[PDB]
């Protein structure tokens, strides 16, 4: 895939994974593990397609490799972030948003 | 201010009450106050009207016509001397002291523009003031006094939205 | 601040009168503690008003509500302090002054943090950015500071009441912005119809 | 039901490929359905692009007289624009972008292709008449998708068209409202030639229950993004280009004036009036902003 995109996204880099759940588990762990193998410090980011709340259910974590009762084990810890302030993106999902004189 | 609505109410005395030449008290007023708004295109044209009649009969009309020859010819010294030279009570005395007020605040104005340095024997007869007296207030001011070469150097000093929705209007139709 | 505010209130309900009045001195020479309003509406600092150490309590006050100069002012009766506490006190009042505008001339800084050289005003500003305390730019030729972002000091009691009152100035200020858009929309139809209508006029003309 | 349209059913696929109804009328397809992901996608490769033509491949379905793109994908190609069936080029990396998107669960197949008009309206040129013939004689059913990135940012507005071509020697019928754009000057005589080759299909969007909900809590943050637009300077250099151009054609509309194509000055006219209408709208933004946030006090 990344042979796939370099060639029509060659300024664009590899910077982390996705997926969908609650907060991080230890099977997010030992995937983000597997992830790290390809690139050094990625991004996780976790979506909640079933939310109960009325904030947006997306957060981004870092990966922390800490030592704890003398086991050097992976954590992860949260980053707070912000919207891209794209002039078509903003655009295009307002049109989105929306759906339905100049001025 | 109110010398404006005076002009006004003049302007209309000037029509209204004569059977063809109207009153000279009115006319001097009238004068007075086309020097005040320096429209001299009006008080030369307003002098030039006034029948010789009234020009001998009311010499005070010749005195307040004047000064405005000084204004004319530009020559400050001169009008400042010839506002200071006839009296009229309460008909032309008291704007010929505005015309002397706004004499100087036009003065200073000028001098504050056209000069970078400029001698201060030319400056305080461009105002009017004695020699003292000028450098003292421009001192005051914060203009820039050298003695000896007796240099004065002075220092120059929807509301928005319903126009453009005018606007888009206009070229959207 | 936030760890240091735990971290401190849970010794402030576990000490006394002596051992306050130097945590006063310990909060005031650490790093990151730039708020001090939970610290001073506490009980067991209260008691330390009007008592044996009355003028750690007002350094606590100037501290937290006054500048530099207030300190300078009466430094002869508040405790002496070192160069540590001395530069935090002067970034509160950069602080102060980035509150009031947000351009700040160099002769305005020097004279209120009472300092001699341009140098040491730069380095302070350099060390209010590093400690998170301001965000901004220093412009050398024109001699100006200018400021991006400051934090809160005060809490004022008292004169909360000011916040909102610029709050609801804001407020109003939307509500007339947003009326403004309600009408102007409706001007904008209220012309393109009527001038549909005067060509539908104008076409009807056509036929005769 | 907002999701049902996400169902995808091959069999159902098959047989609308083995009954091809569209042969038995050339004006068949009349709709365009495009997911909010695929337009997003496409007007994010389009801005990406730049001043360039970018293209790439849509992939959906067919429902009726309905074309639905549910996807996009970017083409490493030369030659937007300037060659016929550019996209030949990237036969292979279609192949196997596809073959890896079915490994991952993306079930649609091909349904059409999409390229960018920076700045110079929606519409197929010669090359993209060639190119959509080919494509409908080989590959149907298939649409052609284009979009202005630039004039999407300048209006406010997306700017995006959808186009089928008509076969070589048919005529279309006789209505033709054929909705207005500014044309450039270097562009306006290969639009007038083969504007009359093909149709546009009327265009629709959709989105999911999900994406229904994630927009309306990321709107909670993202009208931020809204107060703090600056589109004035974003693409500035396309209003000075539209100028000059206007300036060139205000010149053919006094030469039509000077002795003696049908009112070059009205067009024109209409032409300053759109450029001069997104800048106002510009400064209309610009002015709220400083309503908002200057003109406050202590
Ligand atoms: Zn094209």
């Amino acid at each position: 895939k990344e042979e796939q995109f370099k060639q029509v996204f060659k300024e664009l880099e590899f910077l982390g994974w996705y997926t969908t759940g609650g907060p991080p588990d230890p099977s997010d762990i030992h995937v983000h593990k597997q992830v790290c193998e390809i690139i050094e410090s990625p991004l996780f980011l976790k979506l909640n397609p079933m939310t109960k709340h009325t904030d947006l259910p997306v957060s981004v974590f870092e990966s922390v490799i800490d030592i704890i009762n003398g086991e050097a084990t992976m954590l992860f810890a949260e980053l707070t972030y912000t919207l891209a302030t794209e002039e078509a993106e903003r655009i295009g999902v307002d049109h989105v948003a929306r759906m339905t004189s100049t001025v | 201010f109110s010398f404006k609505k005076l002009l006004d109410q003049c302007e209309n005395q000037e029509l209204e009450a004569p059977g063809g030449i109207a009153t000279p008290p009115v006319y001097g007023q009238l004068l007075a106050l086309y020097l005040l708004h320096n429209d001299m295109n009006n008080a030369r044209y307003l002098w030039k009207r006034i029948p010789p009649a009234i020009k001998s009969a009311n010499s005070e009309l010749g005195g307040i016509w004047s000064v405005g020859q000084r204004i004319w010819q530009r020559d400050f010294p001169g009008i400042y001397t010839t506002i200071n030279a006839h009296q009229w009570s309460e008909t032309v005395q008291p704007i010929m002291e505005a015309l002397r007020d706004a004499t100087r605040r036009r003065a200073f104005a000028l001098v504050s523009q056209a000069y970078t340095s400029i001698i201060a024997d030319d400056f305080a007869a461009f105002v009017g003031l004695p020699v003292e007296e000028a450098v003292k207030g421009i001192l005051e001011q914060g203009w820039q006094a050298d003695s000896t070469t007796r240099m004065v150097l002075p220092r120059k000093p929807e509301q928005q939205l319903a126009r453009l929705t005018d606007y888009v209007a206009f070229l959207e139709n | 601040t936030g760890q240091n505010q735990e971290q401190f209130l849970l010794l402030a309900k576990s000490a006394k009168g002596a051992a306050l009045a130097t945590l006063i001195h310990q909060v005031l020479e650490a790093p990151g503690v730039y708020v001090f309003g939970e610290l001073l509406d506490m009980p067991n600092v209260r008691e330390l008003a009007e008592s044996d150490f009355a003028s750690t309590f007002r350094l606590l006050t100037v501290f937290a509500y006054g500048t530099y100069a207030d300190y300078l002012a009466e430094a002869r009766n508040l405790p002496p302090l070192t160069e540590a506490q001395k530069n935090k006190l002067r970034h509160l009042s950069v602080v102060t002054l980035a509150a009031k505008v947000k351009c700040i001339p160099y002769a305005v800084l020097l004279e209120a943090l009472a300092l001699r050289n341009v140098r040491q005003l730069e380095d302070l500003v350099i060390e209010a950015v590093y400690a998170d305390v301001l965000r901004g730019s220093l412009d050398q030729r024109n001699q100006r500071l200018e400021v991006d972002y400051s934090i809160g000091r005060d809490i004022q009691r008292q004169d909360l009441s000011a916040i909102a009152r610029t709050l609801q100035e804001w407020c109003v200020g939307c509500e007339v912005v947003l009326s403004g858009i309600e009408e102007q929309v409706s001007r904008a139809n209220q012309h393109k119809e009527q001038q549909l209508g005067l060509k539908q006029q104008i076409e009807s003309e056509v036929a005769n | 039901s907002i999701d049902e349209i996400y169902k995808y059913d091959k069999k159902q696929q098959q047989e609308i490929l083995a009954a091809k109804p569209w042969t038995k009328d050339h004006h068949y397809f009349k709709y365009c359905k495009i997911s909010a992901l695929a337009l997003l996608k496409m007007v994010m490769h389009a801005r990406s692009g730049g001043n360039l033509e970018v293209m790439g491949l849509m992939l959906g379905k067919v429902d009726g007289e309905t074309m639905i793109i549910m996807d996009s994908f970017a083409l490493p190609v030369e030659g937007t624009e300037t060659r016929v069936n550019a996209q030949a080029a990237a036969y292979e990396y279609m192949a196997a972008y596809i073959e890896n998107a079915k490994q991952v669960g993306r079930l649609e197949n091909a349904i059409g292709w999409y390229h960018s008009h920076p700045g110079y309206g929606c519409w197929l040129s010669g090359i993209d008449v060639s190119t959509q013939m080919l494509n409908q004689q080989f590959q149907e059913p298939f649409v052609a998708v284009v979009i202005d990135p630039t004039r999407t940012i300048s209006a406010g507005k997306v700017n995006l068209g959808a186009f089928r071509t008509y076969p070589k020697g048919y005529k279309p019928p006789d209505e033709g409202p054929s909705e207005y754009q500014t044309i450039p000057l270097n562009k306006i005589e290969d639009f007038g030639v083969h504007c009359k080759q093909y149709y546009a299909l009327e265009v629709s969007y959709f989105k999911s229950s999900l994406d229904r909900k994630l927009l309306e809590l990321l709107w909670n943050k993202y009208w931020v993004n809204t107060l703090s637009s600056s589109s004035l300077l974003t693409n500035a250099d396309y209003t000075t280009g539209q100028v000059f151009d206007l300036s060139e054609k205000l010149e053919q509309s006094e030469a039509q004036l000077g002795r003696g194509s049908e009112d070059k000055l009205a067009k024109a006219t209409r032409d300053s009036c759109k450029t001069t209408i997104e800048a106002i709208h510009g400064l209309m933004s610009q002015v709220i902003k400083d309503k908002l946030f200057n003109q406050i006090n202590i």
